[PDB]
């Protein structure tokens, strides 16, 4: 129910940090992943564009 | 700083009687592997080592 897609582009140095419950430069002050949240995260490199 | 020792003759340093921090570790150089076994990095300043 109610599929929401949050899309952005980041450097590979912070890709491993985005996860629901940790800290960091981006995880603390740019977005908040809830701890009880259930979902999926997909990251893929895009050099051609 | 300038140069460190090898692994078989591992370099030993003694530190006490001062204030320590973990957020100050991300200024002089960006690190690659940072794993604190058993201890979460967010709480280290809240305990008194």
């Amino acid at each position: 129910t109610n599929v929401y897609a949050d899309s952005f582009v980041i450097r590979g140095d912070e890709v491993r940090q985005i996860a629901p419950g940790q800290t960091g430069k981006i995880a603390d002050y740019n977005y908040k992943l809830p701890d009880d949240f259930t979902g999926c995260v997909i990251a893929w490199n895009s050099n051609n564009l | 700083a300038t140069r460190f020792a090898s692994v078989y003759a591992w370099n030993r340093k003694r530190i006490s009687n001062c204030v320590a921090d973990y957020s100050v570790l991300y200024n002089s150089a960006s690190f690659s592997t940072f794993k604190c076994y058993g201890v979460s990095p967010t709480k280290l300043n809240d305990l008194c080592f």
